[PDB]
């Protein structure tokens, strides 16, 4: 899958240490598919890989 | 015979008034602090909403 015109949106935040905070991204993708997830800041760490 | 009013007829803040036992009920006069506990289980999720 390639992807487009996304936004990403958080709902709630708190820095709790468990996964304290979710986002949703909004999304357009060329094909059905499974994709890979990753975070560019050292200082959030995203669970789904 | 010369008894006047009873208090449930003169007594201030609208308040009733009875008398097996004696009770002032329902007097209009100051606030009230309420406080609650409310466990985990009963939030839905700003995600889930």
């Amino acid at each position: 899958p390639s992807l487009t015109d996304m936004s990403c949106e958080v709902p709630a935040c708190t820095h709790s240490s468990d996964f304290g905070g979710v986002a949703i991204i909004k999304y357009a993708a060329s094909k059905k598919g499974k994709c890979a997830v990753h975070s560019m800041t050292n200082a959030v760490t995203i669970r789904e890989a | 015979k010369e008894r006047g009013a009873s208090l449930q007829h003169t007594a201030p803040f609208g308040c009733q008034i009875a008398t097996n036992p004696v009770r002032a009920m329902n007097c209009a006069v100051g606030n009230m602090p309420i406080s609650i506990d409310i466990p985990d289980a009963a939030f839905t999720r700003v995600v889930d909403a």
